[PDB]
RNA sequence: GAUGGGGAAGCUCCGUUUCAAAGGCCUGAUUUUAUGCAGGCCACCAUCGAAAGGGAAUCCGGUUAAGAUUCCGGAACCUGG
RNA sequence: GCUUGUGACGGCCCGUGAAAAUCCACAGGAAGGAAUAGUUUUCAUGCCAGGUCGUACUGAGGUCUCCAAG
């Protein structure tokens, strides 16, 4: 029915779920690094 | 839990190392030099790394590339074979003999601390044959000796002798006595 | 801003600027190239046929109702007399007596 | 024959799961994905997802069997193994305490090259220029990045060097057709061997790097596009143009570090390439230079900046509400005029572009039928209703543009 | 009846799950001091041994000096993709 | 009536009545599914393919076995 052949990327799933997950993970490792600094000053 | 055969064997050997009563020529090991004195022994011993195979090769090609086209003192290094260390003690050329506590057959190095006490050689049983290995271009060394020295390091070496005499030989005069391993 | 990301028509707010000097450094630019990079090796590639056609050529070719007369258009006779819903009907074969 | 097992034949040996690809290669997932980035391999969609599995409806991504089966014998995989051996043999040297042998291990180190990986990916030169669309977008982004602990300065300096080589060539052989300044950045279009490439350059401001983005995926894309660009630029220069690579003047790189620097020695067809010839433009301080001097030098004009100080000049480009000097010799323009002269090609009048007035809107260069519904099947009613809704959602948005234009024009 | 083990000067015998590291699958934005793989699920054991045991699915008519549920005509069925 | 197949019963035992390949089913609730072909084919119709070896005949104090007219 006069259709044009082309290629299509499907939407990569869990993009928003992992996005928010990495947003949280980055902040968590920052805070853990700060806690390490203080506890090392108690040595 | 279920472990492998060899894992069970080395764990069984570990608990066997503790729970048996042991003869006083062994357990004269493990009564070894403490952290500060060990670090201070190596702060001297690291200044005398035997010239590694690459360094020796490049230098002796430098001798060839220069001397063939267009005086040096004898250099000092640590001395590291058991045949050679027990040669050097009894010469008597050894000022500090370092002995590993962990040796594959224990029977190898059992005479050595007492032969050093006999000859008057100021010895120290240091912890790790790997740790001795590092300062000597080898995986393992069992023994490391320091015969001669540069005069900059001479006073430090003499004090290293006196520190090891006081820290090691005086604290562990009871170690010639007392069968180790009576841990309940 | 309420809609979840990746199910969104524009990755940006359209904005007006009088001067070219007044154009801000677009902050969410690394995010766009990173998401495209992920779209290359993680998003599944499918061969599709896009049906580029008018909607008008989907209705079958059927004769216009005006050339198929007669047929009833509007109501004439409203039968108001019941207190209950007319569930059933029947007509006589002759054509006068309509039963409810 | 014996009765064949069901779910082992057709779609089961045509496709493989990610887990099955990783396991078959005996390679880490990261390194599997690194090779997948280099080789240009992507998950593919089967007609039956569960026949592609062993029966299971499950969240699964399918690769092509012969694609992974072809990746197995490859020099790059072997060189990844060699990097792993080098890694431990270096930390052996470092961890012991010997520094000289470790320094020597650096000297006796070869690395993987992405040379043969492009021959099998883009066998013809016009095919490589069809990819350079996405390749120049990463690279021009990575030029405009502060170096972090993720990304070294050497990486950004080499990327910027390739960017400047690209800008120098396009301004040399005069291959620009369209420009478009957006919020995102500045788009360009270029007939590079007559196939119209498109690419985006951000604005020269510090860019806030999120901790969300993964600078290990992007580094391998950079690593592939970088080598691809080296080979493209050699091919371009040695065919029609110049020696490669060109040198750069040290005291020119000290002044601008942009495009007026990096001098290039050798040993028209389009109206845009003939525009601005015998015109000398004095670019002022206020405008961004590196986004604008590229366009002037591309078409056929000449650049003298305010920045270089820190004659023949016929136009000045100034973005201030109050302009100070106002001589009779020069003509005063807000850069929008240049961004319209490139798009049209016909030299638009500068009467709508004076300093102090509002600019033009800057366009991109890019009953019975309800009764005849009945005789359609469900497989046609579903599709026709979808096409009706797609045209409705367009036309109502067009009505939104018209209503908003009327509500604004009153004000 | 191999394998693991253990005998035996040995040819080889004991033993069949035994104090064997006996393997085959899933999860993941790429695994946060930067591109060296992490976490989980399951716990018995190779193999040979039946043309009378269990087992997917084919019949009729025809045909030769000698072949037929096998060949031919007709009409079928099962299994896998 | 004879041969054989099958169904429901009733005895005979504390004698409770081979295994595995293969096939199906249930419980379970992981995951997936829409606006220019949503997800699902245990529904209907349509396409292709099915390797090796045995296969002749005899088989009658002296190996086993099937069919059985008046």
């Amino acid at each position: 029915l006069n259709s044009n052949p082309e290629i299509l990327l499907r939407k990569r799933r869990n993009a928003d779920r992992t996005r928010i997950e990495r947003q949280e993970l980055a902040k968590k490792k920052r805070e853990e690094q700060i806690k390490k600094k203080r506890s090392n000053k108690n040595k | 839990v279920k472990w492998p055969e060899y894992v069970r064997v080395q764990r069984q050997k570990k608990i066997l190392s503790i729970r048996l009563k042991v003869p006083p020529t062994i357990a004269q090991f493990q009564y070894t030099l403490d952290r500060n004195t060990a670090a201070e022994t190596f702060k001297l011993f690291n200044k005398y790394r035997p010239e590694t195979a690459a360094e020796k090769k490049e230098r002796l090609t430098k001798e060839a590339a220069a001397v063939a086209e267009g005086a040096s003192p004898k250099p000092y290094a640590v001395k590291y074979g058991l045949n050679h260390v027990v040669a050097l003690i009894e010469n008597k050329k050894a000022k500090l003999v370092l002995i590993a506590n962990d040796v594959d057959p224990i029977e190898l190095v059992v005479f050595l601390p007492a032969l050093c006490k006999k000859m008057g050689v100021p010895y120290a049983i240091v912890k790790g044959k790997a740790r001795l290995g590092t300062l000597v271009n080898q995986k393992t060394s069992a023994v490391a000796a320091l015969t001669e020295v540069r005069a900059e390091d001479e006073a430090a070496l003499a004090k290293l002798v006196s520190t090891i005499d006081a820290n090691f030989a005086d604290k562990y005069d009871e170690v010639k006595k007392h069968w180790g391993g009576g841990i309940l | 801003e309420n809609t979840e990301y990746s199910e969104r028509e524009r990755n940006f707010i359209p904005q007006k600027y009088s001067a070219l000097r007044k154009v801000p450094g677009y902050g969410e630019s690394i995010r766009e190239r990173f998401e495209r990079s992920l779209d290359l090796y993680l998003a599944p590639r499918v061969r599709k046929n896009k049906l580029n056609i008018d909607p008008n050529s989907l209705i079958p070719e059927l004769p216009s109702p005006k050339d198929l007369r007669p047929f009833p258009i509007r109501c004439s006779t409203i039968y108001a007399g019941h207190k209950g819903k007319v569930r059933t009907l029947s007509i006589d074969p002759s054509g006068l007596w309509l039963a409810t | 024959m014996r009765i064949k097992k069901k779910n082992t034949r057709g779609n089961a040996r045509n496709f493989i799961t990610r887990s099955q690809a990783v396991r078959k290669l005996q390679v880490s997932l990261a390194d599997f994905r690194r090779l997948c980035i280099f080789k240009g391999i992507y998950p593919r969609e089967p007609r039956n997802k569960k026949k592609a599995n062993k029966g299971s409806t499950a969240p699964t991504t399918f690769y092509y069997a012969k694609d992974i089966q072809y990746l197995m014998h490859e020099p790059v995989l072997a060189k990844f193994r060699e990097h792993k051996t080098f890694a431990r043999k270096l930390t052996r040297a470092l961890g012991r305490g010997e520094v000289s042998s470790a320094k020597r291990l650096e000297e006796n180190r070869d690395s993987y090259t992405l040379d043969h990986i492009i021959k099998e990916r883009y066998p013809s030169f016009p095919d490589a220029i069809r990819d350079i669309d996405d390749a120049l977008n990463m690279l021009f982004l990575f030029s405009n990045l502060p170096s972090t602990n993720q990304v070294s300065s050497k990486i950004i300096n080499d990327a910027q060097k390739i960017c400047n080589q690209w800008l120098a060539y396009v301004a040399k052989e005069r291959l620009v057709r369209k420009v478009f300044v957006s919020i995102k950045g500045v788009y360009y279009q270029a007939n590079i061997k007559g196939e119209e490439v498109r690419w985006l350059v951000p604005f020269k401001f510090p860019e806030n790097i999120p901790s969300d983005v993964d600078f290990r995926i992007m580094l391998t894309f950079l690593e592939f596009y970088s080598t691809l660009l080296h080979f493209v630029l050699y091919k371009l220069y040695t065919d029609s143009g110049l020696i490669y690579p060109p040198k750069l003047d040290l005291k020119k790189d000290k002044i601008i570090s942009g495009l007026s620097s990096y001098i290039l020695e050798s040993r028209y067809d389009s109206p845009v390439a003939s525009l601005f010839s015998a015109f000398v433009f004095y670019v002022s301080r206020e405008v961004p230079i590196d986004i604008l001097e590229f366009l002037i030098l591309s078409c056929g004009g000449n650049v003298i900046s305010e920045a270089a100080m820190d004659s023949k000049v016929t136009h000045q480009i100034v973005d201030r509400p109050v302009l100070k000097n106002k001589v009779a010799g020069r003509t005063y323009i807000q850069p929008q005029w240049i961004f319209d002269c490139i798009n049209k090609g016909e030299l638009v009048p500068a009467n709508k572009y004076l300093p102090g007035e509002a600019l033009p809107p800057h366009l991109s260069p890019w009953e019975e039928k309800k009764l005849k519904m009945i005789m359609m099947s469900n497989k046609q009613k579903k599709l026709y209703k979808k096409m009706k809704y797609s045209n409705a959602k367009k036309e109502e948005q067009a009505e939104n543009l018209k209503k908003k234009k009327k509500q604004i024009a009153k004000q």
